[PDB]
RNA sequence: UAGUGAACCAGUACCGUGAGGGAAAGGUGAAAAGCACCCCGGAAGGGGAGUGAAAUAGAUCCUGAAACCGUGUGCCUACAACAAGUCAAAGCUCGUUAAUGAGUGAUGGCGUGCCUUUUGUAGAAUGAACCGGCGAGUUACGAUUGCAUGCGAGGUUAAGUC
RNA sequence: UAUCCGGGAGUCAGACUGCGAGUGAUAAGAUCCGUAGUCGAAAGGGAAACAGCCCAGACCACCAGCUAAGGUCCCAAAAUA
RNA sequence: GGUGUAGUGGUAGGAGAGCGUUCUAAGGGCGUUGAAGGUCGAUCGUGAGGACGGCUGGAGCGCUUAGAAGUGAGAAUGCCG
């Protein structure tokens, strides 16, 4: 099977509408203050639970 | 006569028809040959008599 | 000149109507309502814009059948399933559900457009004397000579 | 003066997967941005994170704008140069392959 | 108090102080003219020409004479190899109406 | 003596690109999609500078009607009294009456009406 | 994309066992004066600072179209069945080769592409993915007719010599 | 308008409708002639849509008017004559 | 030139008259105070098409008369990019 028509530029960009990244889980360290992801550890301190690790 | 006004006594010379120039000239497409048979293509037609 | 009169939406007063269906053929009925509804009626009408007025009909239940059109005439709808086709007659619509009775043959007689579905939401039928819309002041419309 | 760009021509990424990680950060804080590019795992986020940090380095040095001021005005991605390339396939014979490239620009604007 | 009168094959109505555009009248810039064929009278009263009121005119001057935006005819029949192109400005005259008789 | 081909081809197909804009996606933009949609144009464009003459008749004749009703006539009874009546107000400047100047269209009624009782 | 296949290290690269087939590829600026130094970056690449008349002439370098891709937004769009237009039109936005202006457009009327080939094609017959360039009645020698010019019961030279 | 003289053609697949015949089964949107029209090469209005049927032949502009076929309760212009 | 009357759908196809492209001759012009080219614009003509502005561009190009053609593309499962 192949396309019978091509795709117009609108009917492409519907489609990818659903198309995109996202990015979750970001708030502030405590020890040190950067933004970090929920439930990781913090890569700039090191710190997890408020404790070095 | 001038160089720059030169002007051929009437009906001295004309203009050469093209065919197969357009639609609206009378002679696109098919340049007056009409469809298909013989005499429509390149060296067609019947030798003479 | 292009000097023609175009009305504008929200510009043209829409009145309310009450329209007494008892012993009405239901297509003659159907088709003064639907004039009405659509402005045919008002000399501001305007093809592309809604300018009729409202109507209240009652006595639904009363609507007029002529011939066998009660036991005869039958309503189709398919439900877009492999022999999906129900039937009501005509008789049975109006003994139980008058309102679709109506609303159905006046749905046939408006234009099949955005438009027109705007319009027939102004359609309010009723079987029975009494409707819930007094408080829009509806008048009278007396169709016996319309018919 | 009030806004410093920054560029990168010809990188090797794909021009709508860029667009991706551009649309996240386009009209964020320099420090949100950062944020979200550090954390981002796509390919390309680290590619638009060293021209943002480009960007602001422009704003600092050179026109001594103010780094916590400065948000991300304006970001897109533009298609690069494409590299024509190869790839055997059954019976003898061969298809394309676009390796795209992508310019990214970064706009970093005092407020 | 405002008339329709007859023009250029057509029925206008005028209002004084107005200008309106008709087809051409052979009339120069800046000319009086009066229109004779005057069908209705209206304002407070009306006045209903049967088919015309009687003894009635309208005055206006010629502002401006004119050419509307081109209309271009452009006739083709599909499979044909056959098109006509043409186009067309419409004259028109400018009238400002001075008095209402 | 060549004679390339230069730039007459280019300014041809703009021209029609130009006459395209407002169509939807590649019926502006690309210069054959644009010069078949163009021909449609004229051809709607010639079949309505008819049409419209049409709609707006009826369109008079509609609201006449409307307003003969109200004074108690039809749209043709009303149009035969004023034939009959030698009233040569056409349908345009009638409709306008209709929705402006409701006592004047009410006076031209009356006319017409007597002239049908004569 | 012409002109030699070849304006350039071309009968080369490449293809083929071999005979043989056979490409693509010109242009910074007047002058390299071809961006010292500084800044982000491992670099690439940028931003300044400079050269320059010009750097959106920075070596992919004159101009830089269209397809195609993206950023910004003035108008519209989530009850609608749309050859996508045209005709009529509210609202909103804007103010031009100043013209009975421009953009968008709710809503309403009408409306089955272009080409080829056919008795007949919206056609469920054929062709085109889109854009750009290139791409088809010519020339020579004769015949004949029209028109034009010169001469006119005449008209005219061919080869050849200068 | 007809001839006659000369330059240039294209056409030799036709279709349907009405009327008159054959072939066929007094079938076919069949086939083959005769005759008229239309389509072909004809847009517009009507026949829901519908080359060939009915009305009628678009050089153009108009937000003017009268009619043809066909229509006038609503979609949908006009008689709930 | 004016008036009047009539006429002006159209495939194959015939006739007529024009638009635009490159080049030649002559004349007369325009250009670092910005040519060609590109782009935008609400501009003119009955048509092919012609101007005029803004921007870009950086060195050649119009106009009038005549002449000669590799003279006009949207379709060839066309060729090249
Ligand atoms: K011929
Ligand atoms: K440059
Ligand atoms: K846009
Ligand atoms: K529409
Ligand atoms: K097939
Ligand atoms: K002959
Ligand atoms: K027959
Ligand atoms: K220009
Ligand atoms: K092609
Ligand atoms: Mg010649
Ligand atoms: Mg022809
Ligand atoms: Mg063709
Ligand atoms: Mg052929
Ligand atoms: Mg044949
Ligand atoms: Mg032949
Ligand atoms: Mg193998
Ligand atoms: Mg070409
Ligand atoms: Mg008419
Ligand atoms: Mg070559
Ligand atoms: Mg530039
Ligand atoms: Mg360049
Ligand atoms: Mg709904
Ligand atoms: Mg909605
Ligand atoms: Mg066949
Ligand atoms: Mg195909
Ligand atoms: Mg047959
Ligand atoms: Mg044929
Ligand atoms: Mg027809
Ligand atoms: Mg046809
Ligand atoms: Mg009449
Ligand atoms: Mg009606
Ligand atoms: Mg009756
Ligand atoms: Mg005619
Ligand atoms: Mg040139
Ligand atoms: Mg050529
Ligand atoms: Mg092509
Ligand atoms: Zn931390």
């Amino acid at each position: 099977a192949v396309p019978a028509r091509r795709t117009s530029k609108a009917k492409k960009a519907k489609r990818r509408t659903h198309y995109k990244l996202t990015i979750k889980g970001l708030n502030a360290c405590s020890n040190c203050g950067e933004m970090k992801k929920s439930h990781h550890v913090c890569p700039a301190c090191g710190h997890y639970d408020g404790k070095d690790v | 006569m001038k160089l720059h006004e030169l002007k051929p006594a009437e009906g001295s010379r004309q203009v050469r028809n093209r065919v197969g120039r357009g639609t609206s000239s009378g002679n696109g497409k098919t340049a007056g040959r009409g469809q298909k048979g013989q005499k429509a293509r390149s060296g067609g037609g019947v030798r003479l008599g | 000149m292009r000097t023609t009169y175009m009305a504008k939406a929200g510009e043209v007063e829409r009145k309310w109507y009450v329209v007494d269906a008892t012993d009405v053929p239901l297509g003659r009925l159907s088709a003064v309502v639907a004039s009405v509804l659509r402005g045919k009626n008002k000399p501001t009408f305007t093809p592309h814009v809604d300018t009729g007025d409202f109507v209240i009909v009652i006595n639904a239940d009363k609507v007029k059948l002529t011939g066998k059109k009660a036991t005869d005439k039958i309503y189709y709808r398919h439900s877009m399933y492999p022999g999906g086709l129900k039937s009501v007659t005509a008789g049975e619509l109006r003994d139980k559900n008058s309102r679709r009775l109506i609303e159905t043959s006046v749905k046939g007689m408006l234009p099949k457009n955005t438009l027109g579905r705007k319009q027939f939401t102004k359609l309010n039928v009723y079987g029975g004397a009494e409707h819930p819309h007094a408080a829009q002041q509806p008048e009278v419309l007396d169709i016996t000579n319309l018919i | 003066i009030t806004s410093a760009k920054a560029t990168a021509k010809t990188v090797r990424t794909s021009p709508r997967k860029a667009r991706l990680v551009i649309d996240l950060i386009r009209g964020k804080s320099v420090a949100d941005a950062i944020s979200i590019l550090k954390f981002t795992p796509n390919k390309s986020a680290g590619i638009i994170e060293k021209v943002l940090m480009s960007a602001v380095a422009n704003a600092e040095n050179n026109f001594d704008l103010d780094v916590e001021s400065l948000v991300v005005s304006e970001a897109f991605v533009n298609e690069g140069p494409t590299m024509k390339r190869f790839r055997p396939r059954a019976k003898g014979s061969a298809s394309p392959i676009n390796k795209r490239t992508s310019h990214i620009t970064v706009v970093v604007t005092e407020k | 108090m405002y008339a329709i009168i007859k023009t250029g094959g057509k029925q206008v109505k005028v209002e004084v102080g107005q200008a309106i555009y008709v087809e051409k009248l052979n009339v120069e810039a800046g000319e009086k003219v009066v229109f004779d064929e005057v069908i209705l009278v209206g304002g407070e009263s009306t006045k209903v020409g049967a088919p015309t009121v009687a003894g009635a005119t309208v005055e206006g001057t010629v502002e401006k004479h004119g050419k509307q935006k081109k209309v271009v005819t452009f006739q083709y029949k599909p499979k044909k190899h056959s098109h006509r192109k043409q186009g067309h400005r419409q004259p028109y005259t400018k009238v400002m109406i001075e008095a209402i008789n | 003596a060549r004679v390339k081909g230069g730039t007459v081809t280019r300014k041809r197909r703009k021209k029609v690109l130009k006459l395209a804009k407002g169509y939807y996606g590649s019926k502006h933009t690309l210069f054959k999609s644009a010069k078949e949609q163009v021909m449609n144009s004229y051809y709607y464009a010639f079949r309505d500078r008819r049409q419209k003459k049409r709609d707006f008749r009826k369109l008079w004749i509609a609201r006449i009607n409307a307003a003969a009703r109200m004074n108690g006539l039809s749209y043709s009874k009303l149009m035969h009294g004023l034939k009959l009546a030698e009233i040569d107000i056409n349908r345009k400047m009638l409709a306008d009456l209709a929705v402006n100047d409701a006592a004047a269209f009410t006076a031209l009624a009356e006319q017409a009406k007597d002239a049908l009782s004569k």
